[PDB]
């Protein structure tokens, strides 16, 4: 509810790192 | 060869995942010692920028061995499809899991955790490293209740005290305004992220709770108002870390920065030198239950099949294997 692991806005990202 | 390999380990359990890696609980067979194992797929390593972050993560991991509140490295090795970091296992679970179970922490507990995180960050900064991914999931609790930061893949290394960089990166909830505005930035973005995390611990929710375009807009525009039940000193420290101007934000002045943190009224009861020696007893003691303390890890991970995902041979056979030459490492201090 309050905190969702990997939920909206909670995923790490980078313009210089390939994801997925 | 001195180096260890995958066949030197027993795979016990999956304990975590993020955007870039899978993390397993492992046993080093010859010593019967337990470690965590971070696994990165080589197919994700496309360009030089991907090689950069892997090499940076390894190097910060190496330096981490010198500080009590950073996760240290035992060994590194690779297979055809993957890169492996064997690192110390911290079995109290992470602060994301802690917050889900506790809902909200007393000011004393947040003070303790934030002071230990502050010392970890300062150690990195002193050494020219911006951390760049502080979040609840990346702060681990050890058996005794002290913390350790993990996950060094977002780090920028090699910055002299006044230097800046400009990569758009981080976790959206925690990303500083100067990044979102496209400015060159320094160590300031870590202090902002700590402000967010502290608000999370003491209020039980993100201060920016609410498409990511909208979240970015909120971060850039909202002025945070502190819940009235928090003390003046707790309110003061949150507002100062969450200053949208990096030149005025607590901890960010190039001369007085870390001193300003140490001397803030919120941190008055902290003996910083004793703390950095783990001579302050933590306010909470983790319960180590289930095999290896695995009850402190989300069951969505610990219920996963204990496996490395089968390779696509067609993809693997095209991988340039020379770009990871000399990746093999063993920590000579055991
Ligand atoms: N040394 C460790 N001990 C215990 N749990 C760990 C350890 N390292 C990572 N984890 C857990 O695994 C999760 C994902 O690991 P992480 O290194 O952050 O991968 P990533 O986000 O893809 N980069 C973390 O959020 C922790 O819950
Ligand atoms: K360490
Ligand atoms: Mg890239
Ligand atoms: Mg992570």
């Amino acid at each position: 509810l309050a905190f969702q692991r990997e939920g909206f806005g909670r995923q790490s990202m980078s313009e210089k790192r390939t994801k997925q | 060869s001195f180096s260890l390999g995958l066949q030197d380990f027993d795979l016990l359990r999956v304990i975590g995942r993020g955007s870039y890696a899978k993390v397993l609980l492992v046993r080093l067979k010859k010593t019967d010692r337990i470690y965590a194992m971070k696994v990165v797929k080589k197919e994700l390593v496309n360009d030089d920028e991907d090689i950069d972050w892997v090499q940076t993560e390894k190097h910060v991991f190496e330096q981490a061995s010198n500080h009590p509140f950073l996760v240290g490295l035992h060994s590194c090795f690779q297979t055809e499809s993957r890169l492996f970091f064997v690192i110390e296992y911290v079995n109290g679970g992470d602060l994301m899991f802690h917050m889900q179970r506790q809902r909200k922490l007393p000011e004393e507990h947040a003070r303790f955790y934030s002071a230990e995180i502050s010392l970890a960050l300062n150690y990195l900064h002193e050494r020219g490293i911006i951390y760049r991914d502080l979040k609840l999931d990346n702060v681990l609790l050890d058996s005794e209740g002290h913390i350790k930061l993990t996950d060094y893949g977002m780090c920028k290394e090699g910055l002299r005290p006044g230097d800046t960089t400009s990569t758009f990166c981080g976790t959206p909830n925690y990303i500083a305004p100067e990044i979102l505005r496209g400015e060159d930035y320094g160590f300031s973005v870590d202090w902002w992220a700590l402000g967010v995390l502290m608000f999370e611990m003491m209020a039980g929710r993100s201060p920016f709770d609410i498409t990511e375009d909208y979240l970015f807009q909120v971060i850039l525009e909202k002025q945070i108002r502190i819940p009235r039940s928090l003390s003046v000193k707790a309110a003061s420290v949150l507002k100062s870390f969450l200053n949208k101007d990096p030149k005025e934000r607590l901890g960010c002045h190039p001369q007085t920065g870390f001193a300003d943190i140490q001397g803030h009224p919120f941190f008055r009861n902290v003996d910083w030198d004793m703390m950095e020696q783990k001579q302050v007893v933590p306010p909470f003691k983790p319960n180590i239950s289930g095999e290896f303390g695995l009850d402190n890890f989300d069951s969505q991970f610990t219920n996963e099949p204990v496996q490395l995902t089968p390779d696509d041979d067609d993809i693997v056979r095209k991988i340039d294997q020379s770009e990871f030459e000399g990746f093999e490492y063993i920590n000579p201090l055991l």
